[PDB]
């Protein structure tokens, strides 16, 4: 989902299933190079439980 | 047929797959009885 080596143009924007895994934000959140993660249904805390 | 032993040939389920959502597959390898719900 972020590690892959080249996206997509926006006007060609990819889209994933992801489906019967567990989904942490514990790596996720806590790398450093994302200069926005802004969530607005949910707190960044909460989306783990 | 011919070689003595017993192989597919046919796998004639389906022409499509378009939207996939759930996938799972086994590790690879008389009365049956089944409930379904
Ligand atoms: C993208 O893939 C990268 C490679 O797997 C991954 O980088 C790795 O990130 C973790 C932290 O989440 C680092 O873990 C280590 O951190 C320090 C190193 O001194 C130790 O305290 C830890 O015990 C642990 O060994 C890895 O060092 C780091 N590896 C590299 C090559 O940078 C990214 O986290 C992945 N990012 C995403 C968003 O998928
Ligand atoms: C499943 O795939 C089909 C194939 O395109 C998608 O069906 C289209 O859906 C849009 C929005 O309702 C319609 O305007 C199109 O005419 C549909 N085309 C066909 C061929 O059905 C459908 O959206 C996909 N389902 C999901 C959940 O993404
Ligand atoms: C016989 O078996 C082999 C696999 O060992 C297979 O390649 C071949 O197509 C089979 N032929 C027939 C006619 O069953």
């Amino acid at each position: 989902v972020f590690n892959a080596t080249r996206f997509a143009s926006v006007y060609a924007w990819n889209r994933k299933r992801i489906s019967n895994c567990v989904a942490d934000y514990s790596v996720l959140y806590n790398s450093a190079s994302f200069s926005t993660f802004k969530c607005y249904g949910v707190s960044p805390t909460k989306l783990n439980d | 047929k011919n070689n003595k032993s017993w192989m597919k040939s046919e796998f004639r389920v389906y022409s499509s797959a378009n939207n996939c959502t759930f996938e799972y597959v086994s590790q690879p390898f008389n009365l049956r009885e089944f409930v379904f719900k």
